């Protein structure tokens, strides 16, 4: 059991530097479709379920504030993942300390290729 | 954006109240202002001029009258 005597606080108005996350790894199973969704649109084939390694996903993070975005969508740089969806990159929101509003939210939306040119969602969260 | 037509009162609005008025936004220490100046600028150069647009039509009708 820890201790802190001690709590040391400051107002979200007084820091003056950008927020940033760090979207680390994405653990868990991505499951893939049946055949049948394969000759229903041929494309997924060449998506990126389709892959055996872990495809290289990136998460772009877009702050929101009562339904409106806050700043444009940052994306994870891409880094070619092996054997697990690992980013460990720091990212640096277009949002700083004393801009956030109180109801603030980061949605951080993981995306996968589907064919040329097109990306489609693998999955998405909200905190 | 609303508004669809110029108060007579108002035809030299956008270049001396508008767009003089938000000038000094485009600069704001703030880069959250900034931000909004970025996300917007684009838009009230277009608004400005619809109006202009509209001043000019009504201008030649008034003539044309």
């Amino acid at each position: 059991m820890g201790e802190a005597e001690k709590f040391h606080y400051i107002y979200s108005c007084d820091l003056d530097i950008n927020v940033q996350l760090k979207i680390g790894s994405l653990e868990g199973k991505r499951e893939q479709k049946s055949y049948k969704a394969v000759l229903e649109d041929p494309m997924l084939k060449f998506s990126g379920l389709y892959q055996e390694t872990c495809s290289d996903l990136y998460v772009t993070c877009q702050v929101f504030a009562e339904g409106k975005p806050l700043a444009l969508p940052v994306r994870t740089s891409y880094k070619a993942f092996s054997t697990r969806w690992n980013w460990n990159e720091w990212l640096k929101l277009p949002v700083k300390y004393p801009d956030l509003p109180r109801n603030a939210q980061v949605a951080l939306t993981i995306w996968d290729v589907y064919g040329p040119g097109k990306a489609v969602p693998v999955g998405g969260t909200t905190v | 954006a609303l508004v669809k037509e110029v108060p007579r009162n108002d035809i030299n609005i956008y270049p001396e109240y508008i767009l003089p008025g938000i000038a000094h936004l485009a600069q704001d220490d703030a880069t959250i202002v900034r931000l909004a100046y970025a996300e917007n600028i684009a838009l009230l150069a277009e608004t400005a001029l619809r109006f202009l647009e509209l001043v000019q039509l009504k201008n030649l009708n008034m003539e044309n009258d």
